């Protein structure tokens, strides 16, 4: 029902994976500010398809394919998870 | 790609054979079990060469199916003199092995094999 | 040292004895264990010391061929003594 | 009591302080009716009404790969960042630090050889305290 | 739960299950079966014996380096079966004639032995104790043998609680003494019946399926203070059990009706046998009694065995007695059994 | 005259191997470590594939050590790495390969042990 | 002159290194890698479509009449693609020499017989098939000869266990030698004994 985790999976050097740095040193600070209790796990890696999982109460993980994004589309689909 | 034939220029040239080989073998069931006394059915007989054909229906490389081919024509001439013994053809059913679990628990409660 | 345990099976220079309850204990029925009486630890312990006179000697078993290889042992110190490795003789100096 | 399998026993990961990941060999299978720790857990959940998903060792790493795909990575040392962001975030909240001076644990070398379980469970751990003590 | 007690391998030979057991008609019918199905995943089985042993040689094999001791043992000297159970966990009780002898009488056989070996399994303190009466077996019967083993069944439970009790019916192997007992009828040129073979029904079971029961029994959590009917299927009715017999059997069938007041007496007059007999009173009894329905008693489907049908299995018994101009003839030429529910 | 196979290399039909060990069992593609008691470094220098380990158990009369599958005492040699990886795929095992493992080259100095001015300056001899 | 190493000549070289040539610049469409050893055994490797020509060649030609068939073997390498080397040992009686003909195989490219030049080669060519699984091409009989009749697998080869995958026993529940899978009271003690030295520097393969 609730949200519990979102985690971030992303690339350091990837294209497809920009819009997600860019996001996260504009917004995550100002994210977990509003959310201090919630965690959100970024782990990033060398060649990984982009992805945002989000784990609610039971073993229910959904995610979305955010390849190639900008950086404000990732905050729309981010605000979408969290609502 | 860009290899040497053995028997067989497609798939279908191929399964023209197996169907001989199965057509010999389902043929050749009712005199085996009456030269050497078996204790079988001739069914479960020819279940069980249906049995062994399916167990290599995933095959898909025209030259493997020939070799296949060979060995069952090698297995059906041993099969038809009695150069191999009731043992030999009962082996095919393994009437002594206990199933194999297919399931988790099972394993898990017996071994730490997967 | 053949003592033997409380569930009666004599116990080797390899302290081996099986417990009570370890059902291999059946194969001793209407037979025995081959265990050998003579312990090499105390046999070897009922064995003096030859004193020498020098500080380095050397040890075979006593046959030449027949025993082991040739090794040599220092007898510098005084509060304990030497020690073959094959064999287990010991050795003194005056 | 559920008895489990100790690293000697069972391939799995574990994680250094670099990050980097590094898989475990089964050497020796785990003695009397142990077993590995995640085939138990996966046991109990088909007792109960779960029965995850997972079945193999293989899925279970793909499902590491999943949460944390660092895991799967072995050998592969992986460059972080965002140190910033962190600092940023810990300069926000405001807790003192004590008038306190700070000691480690493992001051001597008798506090050394036994931390564990397989260490504090050893003759050879034990005999080196009692030397270094005596 | 000893070290030397837990189950490793792979479920089969030089592998450990952590089922040491006695087995007492060890040199029987049955008992090759149990041995067998004991030592073929890997099990420690004390044979306790008095015959020769050249009779204990088919079951020196079947078993890995150790796993096969044998000992030998006196029902009339107590202080040989507790040497026996002694380091076991189980113990399994076999034995029975189908004859009386000048020195074991009935009572003698199925109930002071099993009661002889309970007790000194309680006081051994081993885990569990395998008793096979009959399904019949009842004290209110016409056999000795079936009120000898209700008595038994009685007293082991009273003496040894915590046991298990298996009931089963005519049962048929290589080496039985029932398909070979009904094969064996046509030196004599005729075979009797009672009432012609009707008003007698016949649930006979397979040696294998007993078998697989009972070293399960041995392995069971349940199955610690319970009866059960090792039946089979197929409830035969005892003319077309014997005609399919003499079908599988290609000889022939010239069947009779006799009372059992004569076939009693020739069964008497057969049994005036010092060897093994052919024939004998409490066997025709034996054979004249319907089998009960299990429908209030688990089987072998609760306890993990699929009950192999006659119609499977009968040919190889039944081969040896078939003349050469049958004996190259299968399964399939022999119009099977007509069967019953009642 | 030719042929187009496209799909993978399998030969596990033929092999007269069980399903069992081909899909549940497990290789390891390696160059082996170097024993660190000897210094010697012959014993690498070949890729070798092995397989899982599996139960062993003591046999319950003398103590030796069983076992229940045949590729224990498994050992395969291999020139390069892609031959290995070439030989499972084909007899159908799931592979994992273990990189090649070299010494980092170093500058060595018997000068630097009698320094003036560094810490390499050695009190021994 | 040293007596505890072997003899040498050079003669034997000569002459096995001059018919190489021969056979080199005489049967160009097949023939690879011909090479003489330290002991004088002359070698000649052949691609597999050359076969039947080649050993015809050195069976009736007059200057080279290997009319003998030794052995004919196979040598399993895993590394090599083409696994299977397959090695033909030929002696003369009239020059009083032997000589080598190779050639390689596969799981899937397998060989022609020569049973039309060496009758010899028959039940050799059916115990490479039965041990290593090389099929031979119009070969009268091919079938198995060592192992037995119920038997899957090629032993000789490389990747299969020397203990294999299946074990016999009797049974009294069947009356029959059945065949259960393989459980060893004590397993193969594998050793490792190579040592970690380079024993000869003559072999030293180069990364
Ligand atoms: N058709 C069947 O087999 C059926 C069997 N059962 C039950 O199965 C069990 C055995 O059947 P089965 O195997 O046919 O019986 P068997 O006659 O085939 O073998 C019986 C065993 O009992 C031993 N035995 C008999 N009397 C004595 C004695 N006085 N002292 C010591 N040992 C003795 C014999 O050992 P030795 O040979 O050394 O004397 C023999 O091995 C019995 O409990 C019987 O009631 C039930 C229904 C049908
Ligand atoms: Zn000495």
């Amino acid at each position: 029902l609730g949200l519990r985790e979102i985690r971030v999976h992303l690339c350091q050097r990837s294209p497809g994976s920009q819009g997600v740095r860019d996001f996260i040193v504009q917004r995550y600070v100002e994210l977990k500010k509003a959310h201090p209790n919630l965690p959100i796990l970024i782990r990033e890696c060398s060649e990984v398809q982009p992805k945002l999982w989000a784990r609610y109460a039971f073993g229910q993980e959904k995610t979305v394919s955010l390849n190639n994004l900008s950086a404000d589309e990732v905050t729309r689909a981010m605000q979408n998870v969290l609502s | 790609t860009s290899v040497k034939p053995i028997f067989s220029r497609d798939l279908n040239e191929a399964k023209r054979r197996v169907r001989e080989l199965y057509r010999a073998w389902y043929r050749e069931v009712p005199n085996t079990v009456h030269l050497m006394q078996l204790d079988i059915t001739v069914k479960q007989g020819r279940d069980k060469v249906r049995e062994m054909f399916m167990k290599n229906a995933h095959v898909t490389d025209p030259r493997v199916v020939d070799l296949l081919v060979i060995k069952g024509k090698m297995e059906l001439q041993e099969t038809i003199k009695v150069w191999k013994q009731r043992t030999h053809v009962m082996r095919f059913f393994h009437e002594t092995e206990t199933p194999r679990p297919k399931d988790f628990l099972s394993k898990f409660y017996m071994g730490h094999d997967p | 040292g053949v003592q033997v345990s409380p569930s009666g099976e004599k116990i080797t220079h390899t302290g081996q004895v099986y417990d009570e309850k370890d059902y291999r204990r059946v194969r001793f029925v209407d037979r025995q264990k081959e265990v050998n009486e003579n312990f090499a630890i105390d046999l070897i312990a009922q064995q003096p010391v030859n004193e020498v006179e020098h500080r380095i000697i050397a040890c075979d078993g006593g046959g030449g061929a027949l025993g082991h290889p040739k090794v040599y042992i220092n007898l510098d110190k005084e509060t304990k003594t030497g020690t073959c490795g094959y064999c287990g003789l010991q050795f003194k100096q005056h | 009591i559920l008895p489990g399998a100790a690293y000697t026993e069972k391939s799995a990961t574990y994680v250094n302080t670099e990050g980097r990941a590094q898989q475990t060999k089964v050497a020796v299978t785990p003695p009397g009716l142990a077993r590995e720790d995640w085939k138990i857990i996966r046991a109990l959940s088909e007792i109960a009404g779960i029965t995850l998903p997972y079945d193999t060792l293989d899925q279970v790493r793909n499902r590491l790969e999943e949460v944390s795909p660092n895991l799967v990575r072995y050998d592969d040392i992986e460059e972080t960042n965002y140190f910033q962001q962190a600092s940023e975030l810990a300069k926000l909240v405001n807790q003192e630090v004590l008038a306190d001076p700070l000691v480690p644990p493992q001051l001597t070398i008798k506090d050394f050889y036994m931390t564990d379980s397989i260490s504090r469970a050893s003759q050879t751990m034990a005999k080196c305290v009692k030397a270094v003590t005596e | 739960l000893h070290h030397a007690v837990i189950p490793h391998g792979k479920g089969g030979r030089s592998s450990v299950s952590g089922v040491v057991a006695t087995v007492f008609g060890a040199t029987g019918f049955l008992g090759r079966y149990v041995v067998n199905h004991l030592g073929r995943m890997g099990s420690q089985v004390i044979i306790p014996y008095r015959c020769d042993v050249y009779d204990i040689m088919h079951l020196r094999l079947m078993g890995d380096l150790g796993q096969l001791t044998f000992l030998e043992w006196d029902a009339r000297d107590k202080d040989s079966i507790r040497k026996a159970v002694q380091h076991s966990n189980v113990v399994i009780n076999l034995i029975g004639r189908e004859w009386e002898t000048r020195n074991f009488d009935f009572e003698d056989v199925f109930v002071n032995i099993p009661r002889a070996i309970a007790q000194a399994s309680k006081e051994a303190g081993v885990e569990r104790f395998i008793h096979v009466s009959h399904l019949n077996a009842s004290m209110k019967s016409s056999s000795k043998s079936l009120r000898s083993k209700a008595v038994g069944e009685k007293e082991v439970r009273s003496v040894f609680p915590e046991a298990i009790i298996i009931r089963p019916s005519d049962i048929f192997g290589r080496e039985d003494r029932f398909l070979n007992h009904f094969a064996n009828y046509r030196w004599f040129l005729a075979v009797p019946l009672v009432s012609l073979g009707f008003k007698t029904v016949k649930q006979p079971v397979y040696v294998a399926d007993v078998s697989k029961g009972i070293v399960n029994a041995t392995k069971d959590p349940d199955a610690v203070g319970k009866t059960f009917a090792f039946t089979g299927p197929n409830r035969y009715l005892l003319f077309h059990l014997v005609k399919y017999i003499f079908g599988m059997t290609h000889r022939t069938f010239i069947p009779y009706p006799l009372p059992l007041f004569v076939y009693s007496w020739i069964g008497k007059l057969f049994g005036l046998s010092p060897f093994e007999p052919w024939t004998t009173k409490d066997k025709v009894e034996r054979i004249h009694i319907s089998d009960v329905m299990p429908t209030d008693l688990p089987g072998l489907e609760d306890l993990g065995v699929q009950p192999t049908p006659l119609e499977l299995k009968s040919i190889e018994v039944l081969r040896r007695h078939r003349t050469y101009r049958w004996l190259s003839s299968e399964i399939e030429e022999t119009k099977p059994a007509k069967t019953v529910n009642y | 005259q030719l042929i187009t196979v496209d799909e993978k290399l399998d030969i596990t039909t033929l092999t007269g191997v069980p399903e069992e060990h081909i899909k549940t069992r497990k290789v390891r593609i390696f160059v082996p470590a170097r024993n660190n008691m000897q210094s010697g470094v012959n014993n690498t220098k070949k890729w070798k594939m092995e397989f899982d380990t599996r139960e062993r158990w003591e046999n319950p009369l003398m103590g030796w050590a069983s076992t229940a599958d045949p590729l224990s005492n498994m050992v395969l040699t291999f020139s390069a790495k892609e031959d290995a990886i070439a030989f499972a795929e084909k007899n159908g095992w799931s592979y994992d390969v273990e990189e090649k493992k070299v010494p980092k080259p170093k500058s060595k100095s018997y000068g630097a042990n009698f320094s003036w001015n560094k810490r390499t300056r050695v009190s021994t001899k | 002159k040293r007596p505890t190493v072997r003899p040498r000549s050079d003669v034997t070289h000569k002459q096995l290194s001059a018919f190489g040539e021969y056979v080199a610049e005489i049967l160009p469409k097949y023939v690879q890698q011909v090479q003489v050893s330290c002991l004088d055994e002359l070698e000649i490797c052949i691609h597999p479509d050359g076969v039947i020509p080649t050993l015809t060649f050195l069976r009736d030609h007059t200057n080279a009449q290997f009319k003998s068939l030794a052995d004919l073997t196979a040598v399993d390498v895993p590394t090599r693609q083409n696994r299977f080397e397959i090695v033909y040992n030929l002696l003369s009686l009239r020059f009083n020499s032997r000589i080598r003909v190779k050639t390689y195989a596969d799981e899937l490219t397998p060989i022609d017989s020569i049973v039309s030049v060496h009758i010899a080669a028959n039940w050799y060519e059916r115990e490479v098939w039965d041990m290593f699984g090389v099929f031979f091409f119009n070969h009268p009989d091919l079938r198995r000869i060592l192992t037995d009749y119920g038997f899957e697998g090629h032993p000789f080869r490389k990747d299969f266990p020397l203990t294999g995958y299946v074990e016999l026993r009797y049974d009294d529940e069947v009356k029959r030698v059945v065949a259960e899978p393989v459980e060893l009271a004590q397993e193969f003690r594998k050793f490792d004994l190579n040592s970690p030295w380079e024993a000869f520097p003559a072999y030293r393969q180069p990364p």
